[PDB]
RNA sequence: UUAAGUUAUUAAGGGCGCACGGUGGAUGCCUUGGCACUAGAAGCCAAUGAAGGACGUUACUAACGACGAUAUGCUUUGGG
RNA sequence: UGACCGAUAGUGAACCAGUACCGUGAGGGAAAGGUGAAAAGCACCCCGGAAGGGGAGUGAAAUAGAACCUGAAACCGUGU
RNA sequence: AAGUGAGAAUGCCGGUGUGAGUAGCGAAAGACGGGUGAGAAUCCCGUCCACCGAUUGACUAAGGUUUCCAGAGGAAGGCU
RNA sequence: GCCCGUACCGCAAACCGACACAGGUAGUCAAGAUGAGAAUUCUAAGGUGAGCGAGCGAACUCUCGUUAAGGAACUCGGCA
């Protein structure tokens, strides 16, 4: 229930490989110089 | 269905909504809370087109027995204008249909905040 | 539960105090070396 | 030529903030904003002031442009953190830290 | 063009070398503070209320020192 | 005066010391020195609610800006 | 002439790691509208709903020693 | 018509437990319906909505409800 020995900087660093965030979708204003969400609305982008 | 609390609790909340729903015109709660009370809403207004008193009788074991309409500046008592004003307003096939607007999510957790406005 | 240590006024000017170790020859050595030390505070 | 700005001293693990620094590394400033402001991370409005004010030092004080311009480089050092305690049970106690980040950001042109 | 056989490109990440950053307070240099002695004063204080304190006193500030309702001090010699 | 110490040393105490704190009580008992020759301690403009930056200015020096002489390892990063 | 040489004493003190973005975040039921602001699930007012109900009610005593009222906040503080 | 206490908490976020800790802390007063009752279930006053949330409805652990036909064949023992 407790480690045995310690982790290295290589093993610590394979393990963080996948842990990392996704980009957006940014659904670009049809015309109204801002940014709408995916399937959503905003009071400075008018599409 | 959906779940949130427990079955006492969640029957309240949605009663509440409906009514706050009923003297307010549009309002903004969750996505999942949005979702469960299109539902209890159209069934109200699908009662109101009738117009009969077993229909009152029926729309009155869901709507709260309270929150006088104070925009009136009468004794309005929900159920009034609900059989009065939204009852004679709508004449279409999905009887009390309403629409839903998503919007960004908010600051405090990441639920994604929507409006829910009567048509 | 209840612990040790219940708090008491007049209790605590009777067993300890300036009075009461100024009775006694034992207890006034007491107060020589906490002033030789240099407390702040005696009894 | 290049502008640079840093926060210097943040309320933040930079652990936490270097997970929205390796996605607007390499790009463009309009397109660099713009992601900024969809993310729902606690450290996207911080970094997007950081980001702002370096794009506003190239304006005064070289007076170039600001549709050509792209995010050189954009890293976050560790700085001083403090100590704090938590009482466990059986008497024992805990400790907590609360690590600061330095968030640095250099804009350039695509040119030395 | 076929059929057979020999070798590539990729880098999600990791490894070594080099260049530049950050956190941390080792090392070097310095001294208002100490330690061991030497020569010589000295070796007591107190019912004429002691040692040590409590509460106070500035023009403005909490400690620390000095001071006592004559309270950050008085009268008397000087030196300066 | 010294083939004594030079800030983990020398007194427990070079600075807020018998003080923070700990115990019903007798009692136990720390950590903490250094901007510059002189505050000349960043007038002014730009981004931000502010914090903090980027120019400019003071200086022999600003990678000497009160996390203030020198700044070593462990550890954390970016480019190649 | 010596306080003269450090890799080990479950050695003393300080700084930073690994486990890990993991365990945990310790009493009532909340829902919406308006307001304030750079920023609101959390602050202010309003309406409805619910909980304690010989008590999470009201008042003496012990004990603690300004936590009490008003105006202004930069953080630190408050398990968000 | 002298002297001392009088703020605020006080069955508790200010007392004793290192903590805004499911614990401990002497007395006085305490309404309606159902009832012999300070028991039991609702409620008037008064006090609060309790100090991280949002989705989903896997295994496994913990509290709780029901079950065809049989009825201790379970087990150290009708333990629960």
């Amino acid at each position: 229930a407790v480690p045995k020995r310690r982790t290295s900087k290589t093993r610590k660093n394979k393990r963080r490989t996948h842990f990392k965030i996704s980009v957006p979708g940014m659904t670009e204003c049809p015309n109204c110089g801002e940014y709408k969400l995916s399937h959503r609305v905003c009071k400075n982008c008018g599409s | 269905r959906k779940l949130g609390r427990t079955s006492d609790q969640r029957k309240a909340m949605l009663r509440d909504l409906a009514t706050s729903l009923i003297i307010s015109e549009r309002i903004e709660t969750t996505e999942a809370r949005a979702k469960e009370v299109r539902s209890v809403v159209e069934k109200l207004i699908t009662l109101g087109k009738k117009g009969d008193l077993a229909s009152r009788r029926n729309a009155a074991k869901t709507l709260r027995n309270v929150e006088i309409l104070n925009e009136d500046e009468t004794t309005q008592t929900a159920l009034q204008k609900l059989f009065g004003e939204i009852a004679e307003r709508y004449t279409e096939r999905q009887g009390g249909y309403t629409r839903i607007l998503k919007q960004g999510p908010r600051r405090g957790d990441g639920a994604e905040s929507v409006i829910i406005e009567l048509v | 539960v209840k612990r040790t240590y219940q708090p008491n006024k007049r209790k605590h000017s009777k067993v300890h105090g300036f009075r009461k170790r100024m009775s006694t020859k034992n207890g006034r050595k007491v107060l020589a070396r906490r002033r030789r030390k240099g407390r702040k505070v005696l009894s | 030529m290049e502008a640079k700005a840093v926060a210097r001293t943040i309320r933040i693990a930079p652990r936490k903030v270097r997970l929205v620094l390796d996605l607007i590394r390499g790009k463009n400033a309009a397109e660099a904003i713009a992601i900024l402001k969809l993310t729902n991370k606690a450290s996207s409005p911080v970094i997007e002031k950081v980001l702002m004010s370096a794009l506003a030092n190239a304006e005064h004080n070289y007076d170039m442009n600001t549709d050509e311009l792209v995010v050189k480089e954009a890293y976050a050092n560790e700085g001083p953190t403090l100590k704090r305690f938590r009482p466990r049970a059986q008497g024992r106690a805990s400790a907590i830290n609360k690590r600061t980040s330095h968030i640095t950001i250099v804009v350039s042109d695509g040119k030395e």
